[PDB]
């Protein structure tokens, strides 16, 4: 996929100004709140069992630093995404076997938490952006399936 | 299926949107229209210009008729049951169309009311709009 | 939702199926650990060799399961709350692999009743165990 | 996606014994009577409002000996898929916008016609080389999308 100048300003504009603490395990939370099944993949990180046990959950928040920061790597390889993660794919396809399926899914659920951060900010031009950004590293990730 | 708990979030949320549910409508549908541009083969008929009239009036109507999914949460086909024949039936849209228009739907609600669309409620309204769009794309007449 | 057409052909299909429902629950999960071998994952403490005595004996019981559904095709919710009580709140299931074993069933039933299985009945079928799969998945106590 | 050499021999066996001027239409029209939405595209073929009017219908069979055709053309490329269906990748999401989800199906309901012609010799075995074959035709008319 190509990105035009004006989507990689959008794109690079909010990375700026976001807390790349905090907004990671909130993705994370809403992945294992909304959809369920996902819970099976993180049994070993403890409790949980509520939205609040999950949310509070210290392995969650600390794993969610980590996805958050996979996905500066992505702004910074637009152009060439396939190479920079397939070490993740790697990871994700035999060793974890996790369905690509899922990977879209957090690719939505990451496009709702920028929409609660930003707001008005976050306009239909810049949810485009991300759309097309959070579509691009869904299916890099599936190289191997 | 949906859980007691579900339709409490579904109609404490929307009571929350009340009379912007119309504003909001409007909204999901220009954004879907910019994100997902295939879905605007649809709407043919339809000036999906930047403010175009058509397209506010629309996000009107179909803000009524999830306002009416939720009185009748317990009858959805039954309440439902004109939609289902004409996007089903006449229209016959793809429903993976649906799950473009709830996700572009969620993300309305998150920017307007960051505070109220917390991780339970956020679950509940995707289940929610999942149900209606099962009823929509089902031909059961 | 399912028409009242697609209850008649659920109900008369299933009735052909009869005694064989054990032997062809049996082969459909053998085709899928064939065909999707990451649903095996979900089986570990199984031995699912060749012929193995538990992957028949488990065929039966998902027949069987099938079997109560079509008799409470009016309320699957009530029916089958004990089994949305296992697969999705303690296994934790992903839903895709419920197309999968869909899937291999009805590739089951083309093979021993083509002449019994007209587009019109795969049709019905197909949104049965749709509706089936969306009870099993779903979180509703 | 790379083939065992048991597995090309499973889908080579039964492209020779199969009627490929029948099998097309079979295929379409179950396309079109289990998954309705699909009427859209082929809305300029005429009348298409019961299973009996679809499978009648005259140019339903005849576009089906075409998408069967192709169907042979993977066989006889197994090594580089990719390359071969270019063409139809373009006209599918260019010209057509067809969703890539719509590409599985018609796999699924051509593993179904298969089933229904060859009864007891279409294996778990011989079914698991075909699933393999569909997903990787599904796969490379996605190139565009
Ligand atoms: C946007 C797609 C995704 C990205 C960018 C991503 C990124 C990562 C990263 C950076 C790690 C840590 C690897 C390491 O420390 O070496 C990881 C591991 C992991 N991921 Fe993902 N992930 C994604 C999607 C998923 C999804 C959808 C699931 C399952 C629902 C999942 C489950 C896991 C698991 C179970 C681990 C291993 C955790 C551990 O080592 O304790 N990932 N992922
Ligand atoms: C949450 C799911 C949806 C709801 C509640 C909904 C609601 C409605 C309503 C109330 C109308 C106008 C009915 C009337 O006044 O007669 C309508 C018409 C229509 N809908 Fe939807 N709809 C939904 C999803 C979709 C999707 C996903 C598509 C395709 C992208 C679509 C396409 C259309 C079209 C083409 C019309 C006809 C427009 C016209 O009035 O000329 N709808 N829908
Ligand atoms: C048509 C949908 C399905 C039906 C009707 C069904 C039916 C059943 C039944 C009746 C049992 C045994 C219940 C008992 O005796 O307590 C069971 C258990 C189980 N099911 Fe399913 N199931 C379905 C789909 C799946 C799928 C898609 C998976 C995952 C690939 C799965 C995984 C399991 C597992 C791991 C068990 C526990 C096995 C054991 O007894 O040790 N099921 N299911
Ligand atoms: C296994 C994936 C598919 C294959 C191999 C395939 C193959 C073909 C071929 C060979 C043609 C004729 C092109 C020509 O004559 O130049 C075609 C055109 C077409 N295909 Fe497909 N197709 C596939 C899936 C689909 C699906 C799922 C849909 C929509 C549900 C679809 C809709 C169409 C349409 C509308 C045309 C144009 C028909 C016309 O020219 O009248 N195709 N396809």
């Amino acid at each position: 996929v190509h990105f035009t100048a004006e989507e990689k300003a959008a794109v690079t504009s909010l990375w700026s100004k976001m807390n790349v603490e905090e907004a990671g395990g909130e993705a994370l939370g809403r992945l294992l709140v909304v959809y369920p099944w996902t819970q099976r993949f993180f049994d070993s990180f403890g409790n949980l069992s509520s939205p609040s046990a999950i949310l509070g959950n210290p392995k969650v928040k600390a794993h969610g630093k980590k996805v958050l920061t996979s996905f500066g790597d992505a702004i910074k390889n637009m152009d060439n995404l396939k190479p920079a993660f397939a070490k993740l794919s790697e990871l994700h396809c035999d060793k974890l076997h996790v369905d690509p399926e899922n990977f879209k899914l957090l690719g939505n659920v990451m496009v709702i938490i920028l929409a609660t951060h930003f707001g008005k900010e976050f306009t239909p031009e810049v949810q485009a952006a991300w759309q097309k950004l959070v579509s691009a590293v869904a299916i890099a990730l599936a190289h191997k399936y | 299926v949906l859980s007691p708990a579900d339709k409490t979030n579904v109609k404490a949320a929307w009571g929350k949107v009340g009379a912007h549910a119309g504003e909001y409508g409007a909204e999901a549908l220009e954004r879907m229209f910019l994100s997902f541009p295939t879905t605007k083969t649809y709407f043919p008929h339809f000036d999906l210009s930047h403010g175009s009239a058509q397209v506010k009036g629309h996000g009107k109507k179909v803000a009524d008729a999830l306002t009416n999914a939720v009185a009748h949460v317990d009858d959805m086909p039954n309440a439902l049951s004109a939609l289902s024949d004409l996007h089903a039936h006449k229209l016959r849209v793809d429903p993976v169309n649906f799950k473009l228009l709830s996700h572009c739907l969620l993300v309305t609600l998150a920017a307007h009311l960051p505070a109220e669309f917390t991780p339970a409620v956020h679950a509940s309204l995707d289940k929610f709009l999942a149900s209606v769009s099962t009823v929509l794309t089902s031909k059961y007449r």
